[PDB]
């Protein structure tokens, strides 16, 4: 359960944060370019540690004063994906590469290849493919093989910064699957979009953020429910959305707000009926 | 740097460059007490016609003083004898080499004196095109000085993002669960120098798309070029001239011949 | 007529396998065309093929003609001047000290008068929507921003011929309606063919024309009324069918049919409000 009591970082200014994020769901970070989700990028592990405040992070406590000294553990419970990971491939073998999460909290060689293959496989890539050298590999598939090191040693809370960020549509909604696939096991996910459409379709706790504040933390289908409220956040909206604003202001009407395509489609179909 | 309403910042970058070469020769020129004198007076004054606080050049100066205070000893205790105060059991604890060793040191510190100027009237831009005009003269040579200005320009706008890359790659490696301050000497070794290589090749990548660009734009050559971004002399030019050539007469009548 | 043909070429990266082969297509004059497919085999080389940066491996059967003047090594710059491209990362392409620097790049490689330059350069940036950051500094600019004052530095030159090459995929689907908007008016305006190379197919639903490369091989051509109801094909290549295009597929399973003509949002609020009507 994280947990942020008067959390704020000075010195991209994080100021008088205080929410509670509950487990096994999905958790969407939203907030206007550079208005404070880097910098509560990393303070999920402390990375930068906070100025004020107290953090509860899986029985772990985060304080100001608190040293460098066994935030391995923290590490290994939380995680962090940065954006645009093909720039940091590290090993000359992509086994190798992926192993090197693992070997680093503790795991034996066997267990550490043997959750690597098992994690290449889950987001498959290649059987074939696992040899090479990972410059070798070809664009979208060098993002592929990056992640699975982020998630060989199954943290309990992984956070994602923009991981679709130039993919096709069909590796974003295949990746975006993977993730949900991996939240539906008992983990969470701490997903951070500019693309809405993406929040709408996989989220259950929605954080709107902007100017380094938190301003709104609940479901999806709550923050969408002004619009006026979003043009004056200079907040998106999703594609959806936008089409049901569009069809409403047509004269015709919809039973209750849909988010996703088949709630939209269904909503339509009710109201021809 | 620090921006302002001096008349320091309107005269021509070129001009102060100059200048400060000038001036540079000039305090390597000067060996006596009355020229050193002449010099010290100068640098103060033009200080004071900067305005700035004197916090701004002395914390400047600051991470600097090892390097001038250890050449001042050095240099002071190879020729020192004379008066002695006190007498340790193997050093003689000389005195008269103060007689010129301060002053060195002084000189020292008035050539980081102009430094800081010259660091902080100008935006690194501007140094670099008035780098390139008192280079112009070298086009004599088979090497041109038009790509060079060009490359520095780029480059120096490009370091800052290349050091956000590698504290990036930094942030990221340490979140997967690397270790790299706290491992010691003996641990870098096996830290820093197998993850130099992607930033290395992501560098070059960046320089490689980058000459793709500028060559799919139309960049024939570094000859035929009609430069936007120009600067021209003003008449205000004229005031760190004629200062310059008072100070050459305040160097010619007290030369030691 | 026909502006940039590309025919019987086929390219191969310096090298295990041809990444373009046998590819052949024409392009309107004063349209939209847009190229998709799957990622490599041929959508990340076309825009370095057009301009002369890249070469085919086997000069003599090379028939890159646009504009009418056939490219090789001796008339490379003519096309140069003739085609612009808008890269993909703008981080790494934004050459030059500032804003008003950047946009006059092109002015100041073709040895024009300073006064002139000041001039163009001042239409352009006010043309494109940077009035108020003509002398920003990069790193203040964010993100799609940048690429505007790339679009700038094409339309100084005043080309026939602009190429992006998926120059909106680094963007936020917001931003990114800006750009096609700022594109779509500046190629009212000049009146001057563009080229998009973008997998995104937001840009092809509004597309005249639109080719779909398979592996290297052009495999269907047509308008995107015309192709995108063919949603196996698409599929079996490996790309999703546009927003307006999967709800009319979704409707399709839901139960009601709708017409084949209808391409965007408008048209499709009438006939849902005629089909409810009737």
């Amino acid at each position: 359960a994280i947990k942020f009591e008067n959390v704020s970082y000075v010195y991209i200014g994080l100021d008088q944060l205080n929410f509670s994020l509950e487990e096994g769901k999905f958790i969407a970070l939203v907030g206007h370019t550079g208005s404070g989700k880097s910098t509560l990028m990393q303070h999920f592990n402390a990375l930068l540690k906070p100025t004020s405040g107290k953090i509860e992070i899986a029985g772990y406590t985060i304080t100001p004063e608190t040293g460098n000294k066994g935030l391995k553990d923290l590490r290994r419970k939380v995680s962090l994906a940065f954006q645009f990971s093909e720039a940091q491939l590290f090993e000359n073998t992509v086994l190798k590469d992926v192993e090197y999460g693992p070997r680093n909290f503790g795991f034996s060689e066997d267990e550490a290849r043997e959750a690597a293959l098992k994690w290449l496989k889950k987001v498959g890539l290649k059987d074939d493919l696992i040899e090479h050298s990972p410059f070798d590999l070809s664009g979208g598939q060098m993002r592929r093989v990056a992640l699975a090191g982020v998630l060989a040693y199954e943290p309990e809370i992984i956070c994602l910064d923009e991981p679709a960020a130039g993919l096709d549509p069909m590796g974003r909604l295949e990746m975006m699957q993977l993730f949900k696939d991996y939240q539906a096991a008992g983990h969470t996910v701490i997903l951070v979009t500019h693309n809405m459409d993406d929040v709408a379709d996989y989220a259950d706790d929605v954080l709107a953020l902007e100017h380094g504040r938190l301003i709104k933390h609940a479901s999806p289908k709550e923050v969408f429910k002004d619009s006026e409220w979003l043009q004056k956040h200079h907040l998106a909206e999703p594609r959806s959305a936008r089409f049901a604003a569009k069809l409403e202001a047509a004269g015709l009407k919809l039973p209750g707000q849909p988010l996703t395509m088949p709630e939209l489609a269904d909503a339509i179909k009710q109201s021809l009926k | 740097y620090l921006p302002g309403t001096t008349f320091v910042y309107r005269v021509d970058p070129r001009a102060k460059l100059l200048t400060t070469f000038y001036f540079i020769i000039m305090i390597f020129l000067a060996n006596n007490w009355v020229s050193y004198l002449v010099i010290s007076i100068f640098g103060l004054a033009y200080v004071f016609a900067t305005g700035l606080k004197a916090r701004v050049f002395w914390d400047g100066v600051k991470p600097m003083i090892w390097m001038i205070v250890f050449t001042s000893l050095l240099q002071t205790f190879f020729m020192a004898g004379g008066k002695v105060y006190w007498h340790w059991w193997i050093f003689t604890l000389s005195s008269e080499g103060l007689i010129n060793g301060l002053y060195v040191f002084i000189r020292f510190a008035m050539i980081i004196l102009v430094s800081t100027v010259m660091t902080v009237t100008t935006k690194p831009l501007e140094i670099a095109d008035a780098m390139e005009w008192m280079l112009t003269p070298l086009k004599l040579f088979k090497v041109n000085v038009g790509m060079i200005s060009l490359v520095i320009s780029i480059a120096l706008r490009f370091v800052p993002t290349l050091f956000d890359q590698t504290v990036k790659i930094m942030n990221a490696q340490r979140s997967r669960g690397a270790d790299f301050n706290d491992g010691g000497l003996v641990k870098r070794a096996k830290s820093v120098v197998p993850m130099l290589v992607p930033l290395f090749i992501d560098s070059l990548e960046v320089a490689l798309d980058l000459s793709t660009a500028m060559e799919s734009r139309g960049y024939k050559g570094s000859e035929g070029r009609t430069r936007y971004r120009i600067l021209e002399w003003s008449k205000v030019d004229l005031i760190p001239v004629a200062y310059c050539l008072l100070l050459t007469i305040l160097m010619i009548t007290t030369r030691k011949h | 007529g026909s502006d940039n043909i590309i025919s019987f070429d086929h390219v191969t990266f310096t090298s295990p396998r041809p990444a373009l082969s046998d590819l052949s297509f024409a392009i309107e004059r004063g349209s939209w065309t847009a190229l998709i497919g799957h990622n490599g085999s041929g959508k990340s080389t076309v825009s370095k093929l057009i301009n002369g940066l890249l070469a085919p491996d086997d000069l003599d059967k090379s028939s890159i003609t646009v504009d009418g003047v056939k490219l090789g090594a001796d008339t490379v710059w003519e096309v140069r001047e003739k085609v612009g491209i808008v890269f993909q990362n703008p981080d790494n392409q934004f050459v030059g000290a500032t804003v008003s620097d950047d946009v006059a790049f092109g002015l100041e490689n073709r040895a024009v008068p300073r006064p002139e330059m000041l001039k163009i350069v001042a239409q352009a940036v006010a043309d494109v929507g940077m009035a108020d950051y003509a002398d920003s500094e990069p790193s203040n600019l964010s993100g799609g921003q940048k690429q505007r004052v790339a679009i700038a530095g094409i339309l100084a030159v005043k080309p026939q011929v602009i190429i992006l090459d998926e120059s909106t995929s680094m963007l936020d689907p917001e931003g990114k309606e800006q750009i096609l908007d700022l594109v779509r008016k500046i190629k009212e305006d000049n009146n001057l063919t563009v080229i998009s190379i973008t997998h995104d197919l937001e840009e092809a639903a509004g597309a005249d024309q639109v080719l779909v490369l398979d592996d290297g091989q052009l495999l269907d051509q047509g308008k995107p009324e015309e192709i995108f109801p063919k949603v196996e094909m698409l599929k079996r290549i490996g790309l999703d069918i546009p927003f307006v295009y999967r709800l009319k597929q979704l409707l399709k399973e839901r139960g009601i049919v709708l017409p084949d003509e209808i391409d965007d949002d408008e048209k499709l609020v009438q006939s849902l409000w005629q089909l409810n009507s009737k």
